[PDB]
């Protein structure tokens, strides 16, 4: 469901402190969902593959 | 980007060919390619008061930008503009603001001890934007328009075409 | 004076004449200036004349 993403902060200039923190908070809080979501999601695919293949025998 | 000229015209007593050493081109004094630095024709003479307007007729809004001058010492504003008080009034059907040059000492940057600060606004189609300036204005001579959608990359890696 | 149990919203406005002939009529020839003040909010304004589209 690809959606293009832009830049919301400058990599060479500076940002205001008040708004920079809010941007920082959201990013670190959104990176914590993908990391947690990916670990468990894969573990539930490794788990099923082992069980599935052993029933075929 | 697309550029559309403004068509501003100035009187006999206004010199729209001001140049500074810090913006060089071809080894000679120059200024910004799209902004005109108005000054008095003869040093010391009071700047005449003038009013200007931009008449939009295209189908889309244009981005108009201008600037104001902040001299470095009382000996300067008395020369470039004159002795009376300076004040600039702007007005459109949606944007109103007022500014005023103010002089004060500063550290030297490049070869100039003064400053110029820029503003901008969007002029909607079919509208008029007015510049009522007595002195210190750095008027535009072209107004840009932004068209289309694209992507903006902020990096320093070498370009690759294959 | 806000003699009540809850805070009230207060709103006001300032005039910006259209020509020197106008301010000299409505108000006068001296210099205009407005000063506001409370225990938390302090600000100052000033009418300024100019030219605008109608
Ligand atoms: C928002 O997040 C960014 C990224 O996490 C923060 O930028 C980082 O700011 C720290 C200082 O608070 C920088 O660390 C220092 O940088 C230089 C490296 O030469 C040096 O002074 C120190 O050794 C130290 O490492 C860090 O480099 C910087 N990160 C980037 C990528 O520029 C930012 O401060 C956060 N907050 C705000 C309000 O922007
Ligand atoms: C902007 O300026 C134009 C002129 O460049 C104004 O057009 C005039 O409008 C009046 C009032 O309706 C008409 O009587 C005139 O005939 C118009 N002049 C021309 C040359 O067509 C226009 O009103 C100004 N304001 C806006 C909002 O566009």
């Amino acid at each position: 469901t690809n959606t293009e993403f832009e830049s919301i902060e400058s990599e060479f200039s500076e940002i205001e402190h008040q708004i920079g923190n809010v941007i920082n908070w959201t990013k670190d809080s959104i990176t914590d969902i993908w990391t947690y979501q990916a670990e468990l999601l894969v573990a539930m695919e490794n788990q099923h593959t082992i069980d599935m293949a052993d029933s075929e025998m | 980007i697309n550029k559309i000229s403004t068509g501003f015209t100035y009187g006999s007593s206004i010199n729209s060919a001001g140049t500074t050493r810090a913006c060089m081109r071809n080894g000679g004094n120059s200024f910004y390619a799209e902004l005109k630095w108005l000054v008095s024709k003869s040093k010391g003479q009071n700047f005449p008061q003038t009013t200007n307007t931009y008449r939009n007729t295209d189908t889309a809004e244009h981005l108009i930008m201008w600037g104001i001058h902040h001299p470095s010492s009382t000996q300067e504003k008395n020369d470039l503009y004159g002795t009376q008080s300076l004040s600039i009034s702007v007005g459109s059907s949606t944007y109103r603001n007022n500014f005023v040059p103010v002089v004060g000492a500063r550290p030297q940057v490049n070869g100039q001890s003064g400053r110029i600060d820029f503003h901008w606004t969007l002029v909607q189609p079919g509208d008029n934007i007015t510049f009522s300036h007595n002195g210190g204005l750095i008027a535009p001579s072209r107004v840009s328009k932004l068209i289309g959608r694209g992507l903006g990359i902020q990096s320093d890696a070498p370009i690759d075409n294959n």
